[PDB]
């Protein structure tokens, strides 16, 4: 009996963990396309204004 | 602008609450408190086509009435309503010279400040002061009295 | 999606196609040129039997398709995969049957006549059209400008084209094509790339290496400098993140990539250098607008994206070419696209409506004759 309560306990907290875990994984995958696409844009933009700089020159 | 603020004064209430509820989400956590040229790209990210620097600078340059290079609520509506292009459908070179003829009454070449004063006396809508000024200069260029054809045809632009 | 009974501007340029209806001021369906062929048979049961990917769906799965180039310095060498690209668009992209619309597309300057005879019987017999037109780029580029003097310099793909236009008044006589272009230029990185230390000798890494270079390499102002203060790198060098991940380490090879635009003995051919070619081009004009072709000059193509071209193009014209007159190089923004976006301002004229070639007329006179009537 006091094996499978604690069991039954553990196997309740797998299945709580585990969906948070599925929750910040895809929290993950959203946060890391934004920052990348942040970046590409960040990149771009100082690109760009370095040389219109050059061109102001 | 014209236009714009023409279609952004012909929008409802109710969508004009809405206007405000999604500038409200787009400046969700701004630092200016208005649709700059960042806040304008992440919108366009997250929807998903993706504009170019100096694009998103000559539209932000189109819907400002201001002068912030920053996208506010009045100018919300505006950048919300640009889509339909009512100054389009220009009409035909035989209908502008027309145009240009029965503003130009007196038959001398130039549209002079009389003749469309005149004519908004006759247009029946309460012509204000400010209203002459305005359109004045828009068709006068170089401010010498008068609209000639090229400033009458520069007059066209905006309208429909 | 269209409710405008106008032209649909389909600009097939070598590398990349940019498709759009008329009245736009920018392609909406941009895809690389491209196809990919399956290259195994599998077992598998259950996905697409589609023996024939185009655009996207290429770019997306480049491990397993190997890659085949449609279009080659600009002869066109397989009509299937022309077939395949203007099906694609028409029914996967646009969303609109050519049955309904007008068409105007766009092809190189002296290009050879099976080609066009080829696209035109493609674009009347098998696809019901109900009028076709085939324009020169330069012209469009030109219009798109805004002006009506220059010399036009397109460089796409697999060929580069000069074509000089004073006044409006083309020069067919003048107008000559090198393919000299980002392939040559791809295959130069790539072999010194190959000399640096990585080697790699399949095409899906040439596109990689080819977006790379579109992103970084730039054009340099002063080579043989360059060359020196580089010896010692410190800010010369740049580490590039490969989108796999792969840490690469690129320095000067970055400005000496294009260089090989400038000094095409580096590929072991006779031919003269962009620069120099343009020159003598510029001889053989007249003496009298020779200074009109210096004041406007404009440029076309993807491969001018890379920033450095208009200071080298001013120094080297200026070293070759005296320094008493004024010699400026204007360059319009967004130029790649500028020759689609004349497109569509030239097909909203109704005169051009009236321009166009309907299907009769092409079946009794056949396309030896359409080719008569165009020029
Ligand atoms: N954004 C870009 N940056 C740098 N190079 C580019 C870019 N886009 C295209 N190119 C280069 O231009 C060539 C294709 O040009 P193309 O699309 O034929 O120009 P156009 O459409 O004006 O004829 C390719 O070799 C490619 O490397
Ligand atoms: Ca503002
Ligand atoms: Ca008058
Ligand atoms: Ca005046
Ligand atoms: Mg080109």
């Amino acid at each position: 009996e006091e094996a499978e309560k604690a069991a039954d306990e553990s196997e309740r907290g797998m299945k709580v963990i585990e969906s948070r875990a599925q929750k910040d994984e895809e929290k993950m995958e959203i946060q890391e396309i934004q920052l990348k696409e942040a970046k590409h844009i960040a990149e771009d933009a100082d690109r760009k204004y370095e040389e219109v700089a050059r061109k102001l020159v | 602008d014209d236009i714009y603020k023409a279609a952004v004064e012909q929008l409802t209430e109710e969508q004009k609450n809405e206007f405000k509820a999604a500038f409200d989400i787009f400046v969700l956590g701004a630092e200016d408190g208005c649709i700059s040229t960042k806040e304008l790209g992440k919108v366009m990210r997250m929807l998903g086509q993706n504009p170019t620097p100096e694009e998103l600078q000559e539209m932000i340059d189109e819907v400002d009435e201001d002068g912030s290079g920053t996208v506010d609520f009045d100018e919300f509506l505006v950048m919300m309503v640009r889509c339909m292009k009512d100054d389009s459908k220009g009409k035909s070179e035989e209908e502008l010279s027309d145009l240009f003829r029965m503003f130009d009454k007196n038959a001398d070449g130039y549209i002079d400040l009389d003749e469309l004063k005149i004519m908004l006396q006759a247009t029946g809508e309460t012509i204000t002061e400010d209203d002459i000024e305005e359109l004045m200069k828009d068709g006068d260029k170089n401010n010498d009295g008068r609209i000639d054809y090229d400033e009458f045809l520069e007059f066209m632009k905006g309208v429909e | 999606d269209e409710d405008e009974t106008t032209a649909l501007v389909c600009d097939n340029g070598s590398g990349l196609v940019k498709a759009g209806f008329a009245g736009d001021d920018a392609p909406r369906a941009v895809f690389p040129s491209i196809v990919g062929r399956p290259r195994h048979q599998g077992v598998m049961v259950g996905m697409g039997q589609k023996d024939s990917y185009v655009g996207d769906e290429a770019q997306s799965k480049r491990g397993i398709l190997t890659l085949k180039y449609p279009i080659e310095h600009g002869i066109i060498t397989n009509w299937d995969d022309m077939e395949k690209i203007w099906h694609h668009t028409f029914y996967n992209e646009l969303r609109v049957a050519p049955e309904e619309h007008p068409t105007l597309l766009t092809e190189a300057p002296l290009n050879p006549k099976a080609n066009r005879e080829k696209m035109t019987q493609i674009m009347f017999e098998t696809f019901n059209v109900p009028a076709m037109y085939v324009a020169i780029q330069a012209v469009l580029s030109l219009y798109a400008s805004g002006r009506t003097t220059g010399i036009v310099l397109d460089s796409g793909d697999g060929v580069t084209h000069n074509v000089p236009i004073y006044e409006g008044y083309a020069l067919p006589h003048a107008i000559m094509r090198l393919d000299l272009a980002g392939r040559d230029l791809t295959d130069y990185l790539m072999k010194i790339l190959t000399e640096r230390g990585y080697s790699f000798v399949t095409t899906a890494e040439r596109e990689i290496v080819r977006d790379i270079k579109e992103k970084l390499c730039y054009v340099a102002l002063d080579f043989e400098n360059e060359m020196a203060t580089a010896a010692s790198s410190s800010s010369l060098e740049k580490s590039y993140e490969l989108p796999d991940g792969q840490v690469i380490t690129i320095g000067n090879e970055r400005f000496r990539c294009p260089e090989t635009l400038f000094q095409p003995s580096f590929i072991g051919m006779e031919s003269a250098g962009i620069h120099e070619t343009t020159y003598n081009s510029i001889m053989k004009c007249d003496i009298d607008i020779r200074k009109d072709l210096y004041a406007n000059n404009v440029m076309s193509g993807g491969t001018t994206m890379y920033p450095g071209i208009a200071d080298r193009m001013q120094k080297e014209i200026t070293a070759l070419a005296p320094s008493t007159m004024k010699i400026k190089i204007i360059a319009p923004p967004e130029r790649k696209y500028s020759v689609w976006i004349g497109g569509s301002i030239l097909a909203s004229l109704s005169t051009f409506q009236q321009m166009w070639i309907t299907k009769q007329e092409y079946d009794e006179a056949g396309p030896s004759i359409v080719h008569r009537k165009c020029f």
